[PDB]
């Protein structure tokens, strides 16, 4: 249709535009507008393609805007996101774990892409894990495999353990407490290491902080 | 339509067609326009000057026949005016000058009698108003006697020819006639035509069905006399005065073969008080040989007559019948982009079925819930169409459909104020009213929908009155430049809003935008439209008492000298 | 931004109408 195609076009146009005000508006739209149910899977398909492409362009801003757009869809009470959970998970996981999300600046930019992506996976787990069964084991196996691989960079590891940490208190106790001592000996490896420097200082501060502050409430 | 303007004498508002500048022209009160310079030639494309010239040329044909006036105008085009001197210099003019004095003579020679008189009573002080009808029918003789006078209220009145035909219709509308009537007070005698001239075409084997003898109880009671239908085919262009006229209108609706009669017999069904024809003129609602406009003004009968009493909602089912004109909107409106709408059987007629509803809604204020229900379904049909050529006429006269739906719907007037909290209406109706703000307007080369969707904006914000919302579009819309249509659409609504507004400032800014806007021709358009709709009402407080407008006036005179010859008779009217 | 929102709303309405039509057909 003309109106649905126009609003689709306008929202995609607002994703790549350097107008961070207009992309933020497009995010609000995708969480708040009714009627969008047909402009799901065209969104998601064009988001996931854009996430592939922009992983292989290192464009952190586009990647955070596409994560935020998936979150908006997932939060929109006028969109039945379930069917497309099985597409949105492996795109978001590619952002969490990716060997080429270079987080290469100021950690704030691309730590915040791994982290933001992980928070969307954490929502999706906490909302769908009960209903789907497949979902929990698929996610926990991919993140545990990353975090525990000696031979996966600091950046991939920190992403996977941030994700684990935020999935659920009962995941923290069960995966991340028993793995804690094993991963600090073997793969201290300082973060799997350099990879590290001050990003095992800030990122293994954050790991020891999020470990201390999910250890303390899983005890409590 | 030219009759409407030729029924006007005494200050307002008629002119001659043959405008001969004679020295002794003593009556120029009503002729202000000579024919002298420039703009007085331009202004003889006004409707009287066109289609009354049309009218008189159609008459003179019938007198001088058609084959003969053919040989006339075919010679005139190829008749050569040469120039020849004695050193052999051959000149050729046709594609080169020809004269009108020899035109007169040529047609005169071929065909016709006195054309000086006849044409004199088209231009000067002639034509009639009203034809008086009275009727009789005497049983003993079988002679059906008609008394037709004629009457013309004006200085300079005469008796006139106008072939005035009457066709009487027996028990089962199976009759005949003729007549002539062309003197002032005539009584004309119509012989023992109990049996029609078409006695057995299949006309009267209709009363000769079994209504010759079974209903000889109600033919030998001739108290229902032979029903004399009046003026076929607008045979003489008068106002008829003819008591008891319901049967006459019906008989012309059903059995007349020329539809010129019909469309006028249902203008008279609309207005003159008629008993129940409603079920019978649904014949001519869907007679699929008939014009767009007779099917239209067959709906507009039921629109005008509008209930009378408290069977208001008994009309209405027949209206919503052709409110779905076989509307198949389970494939539509996605395969009505692909169709041409089948004109929807003329969208002149579809417009005036929800506008029969709307007129009825207007006229009696215990309709309005059920009409609203009706026209709510028309709104559910909308906003699913694309662009299609024919479907402009549908959209454009469905915005007149949707106007006068919210118009009665908030006709609790006292200003507009805000219409309180009728979000349900105001939102959705404005949603169709305004343009799609994503949709660019550089693509359509036409604009109809949003020409009459500023009109859907106004008139729903005129019956209450949202003043300064309306012009605050149309000023912007005549500045930006794009779209000649859109500009005029905007400027016609900026003057329809001044027609209501009566703070002095808006009229000042309106004659500023008259002055310099600076398309010259849209300048005329606005100037005439302010000259049509006056700035005063019945009261007369400081009439035409200005000093600076009269300077602008004289400065708009003799802008003929520059160009626009429809500007200076703008001045000429406001002088 | 406001204009964009309005457009979105219109689109949603259109979609709803289409759905209704489909239901009727069924």
């Amino acid at each position: 249709s003309v109106e649905q195609q126009l609003y689709y076009k306008e929202i995609t146009e607002a994703c790549v535009g350097s107008c961070e005000a207009k992309r933020a508006e497009a995010l609000q739209s995708i969480a708040t507008d009714p009627g969008l149910y047909q402009m799901l899977p065209r969104f998601s398909t064009f988001i996931s393609e854009g996430v592939r492409v922009n992983v292989v362009q290192n464009n952190l801003a586009l990647l955070i805007y596409l994560m935020r757009m998936v979150k908006a869809l997932m939060d929109n009470p006028t969109l039945y996101l379930e069917k497309y959970v099985h597409e949105l998970i492996p795109a978001v996981m590619t952002c969490i774990v990716s060997r080429q999300l270079c987080l290469r600046p100021d950690v704030d930019n691309h730590w915040a892409l791994r982290d933001f992506a992980a928070r969307l996976v954490a929502q999706i787990c906490k909302h769908f894990s009960t209903t789907t069964n497949n979902i929990q084991s698929r996610i926990t196996k991919t993140f545990t495999k990353s975090w525990v691989d000696e031979k996966t960079p600091w950046t991939t590891r920190y992403g996977s353990i941030a994700g684990l940490a935020e999935l659920g208190h009962d995941v923290i106790k069960t995966l991340i407490l028993p793995r804690l001592q094993q991963e600090g000996e073997r793969i201290r490896s300082v973060l799997d290491g350099p990879v590290l420097s001050n990003i095992d200082r800030i990122g293994a501060d954050h790991v020891q902080s999020l470990l201390l502050k999910h250890c303390a409430p899983v005890l409590a | 339509k030219i009759v409407a303007y030729e029924l006007k004498t005494g200050g307002v508002l008629l002119h001659p067609i043959f405008g001969g500048g004679k020295e002794k022209d003593n009556p120029a009160s009503h002729l202000h326009f000579s024919i002298k310079h420039p703009h007085t030639l331009s202004w003889e494309y006004y409707s009287m000057f066109q289609c009354k010239a049309h009218l008189v040329m159609r008459l003179i044909e019938n007198r001088i026949s058609m084959e003969f006036m053919l040989q006339v105008f075919n010679k005139l085009l190829s008749l050569a005016s040469t120039a020849s001197s004695q050193k052999f210099q051959s000149h050729m003019w046709s594609q080169m000058l020809v004269s009108t004095s020899g035109f007169l003579k040529s047609i005169s020679n071929v065909s016709g009698k006195d054309i000086q008189p006849l044409i004199k009573q088209w231009v000067d002080q002639s034509g009639v108003v009203k034809f008086y009808g009275s009727f009789a029918f005497n049983r003993k003789r079988n002679v059906l006697e008609l008394e037709i006078k004629q009457d013309y209220t004006s200085p300079g009145t005469q008796k006139y020819v106008g072939p005035l035909k009457v066709t009487v219709q027996e028990l089962d509308g199976s009759f005949n006639h003729t007549l002539q009537i062309e003197e002032n007070s005539l009584k004309h005698d119509i012989p023992c035509h109990s049996k029609s001239r078409r006695n057995k075409k299949k006309k009267i084997p209709l009363m000769n069905g079994e209504e010759v003898d079974m209903d000889l109880s109600a033919m030998d009671a001739d108290s229902p006399l032979l029903w004399i239908r009046i003026d076929p085919d607008m045979s003489v262009l008068r106002k008829v005065e003819f008591e008891q006229a319901d049967f006459m209108w019906q008989y012309q609706l059903r059995y007349e073969r020329d539809v010129v009669a019909q469309q006028e017999s249902i203008l008279a069904l609309e207005k003159f008080p008629t008993p129940a024809s409603r079920l019978a003129l649904t014949d001519i609602l869907e007679q699929e040989q008939c014009f767009y406009r007779v099917r239209m003004s067959a709906c507009f009968c039921l629109a005008k007559i509008a209930n009378s009493m408290v069977s208001t909602w008994t009309g209405p089912p027949a209206m919503k019948s052709l409110f779905t004109r076989m509307f198949c909107c389970k494939s539509c409106p996605n395969i009505v982009k692909t169709n041409n709408f089948m004109s929807f059987q003329s969208y002149f007629l579809q417009k005036t079925m929800p506008v029969a509803m709307a007129l009825l809604r207007d006229v009696h204020n215990l309709c309005p819930k059920e009409v609203l229900t009706f026209i709510l379904d028309l709104i559910k049909y909308n906003d699913n169409r694309k662009n299609k050529f024919s479907d402009n006429y549908y959209r454009a006269e469905m915005i007149d459909a949707l106007a006068n739906s919210v118009t009665p719907a908030v006709s609790v007037n006292n200003e507009v104020r805000t219409l309180d909290n009728l979000n349900p209406d105001v939102r959705l109706i404005l949603e169709e009213i305004t343009r799609f703000l994503n949709m660019e307007k550089l693509l359509p080369s036409y604009r109809h929908t949003i020409t009459v969707s500023c009109l859907r904006a106004i008139r729903v914000l005129q019956k209450n009155g949202h003043v300064p919302s309306d012009p605050a579009l149309f000023k912007s819309y005549a500045e930006y430049g794009h779209f000649v249509d859109i500009r005029i659409a905007a400027l016609e609504a900026v003057v329809d809003y001044t027609k209501v507004d009566r703070s002095y400032e808006e009229l000042q800014w309106l004659l500023n935008m008259i002055q310099n806007d600076p398309v010259p021709y849209v300048r005329h358009k606005i100037l005439n439209m302010l000259t049509k709709n006056p700035p005063f009402t019945k009261n007369m407080e400081s009439p035409l008492c200005n000093e600076a407008l009269v300077d602008q006036l004289w400065k708009l005179m003799n802008s003929g000298t520059s160009h626009d010859w429809r500007l200076r008779c703008g001045a000429v009217d406001l002088y | 931004y406001q204009v964009l929102r309005e457009k979105a709303a219109s689109q949603r309405r259109d979609v709803e109408r289409a759905l209704t039509r489909f239901m009727a057909k069924t």
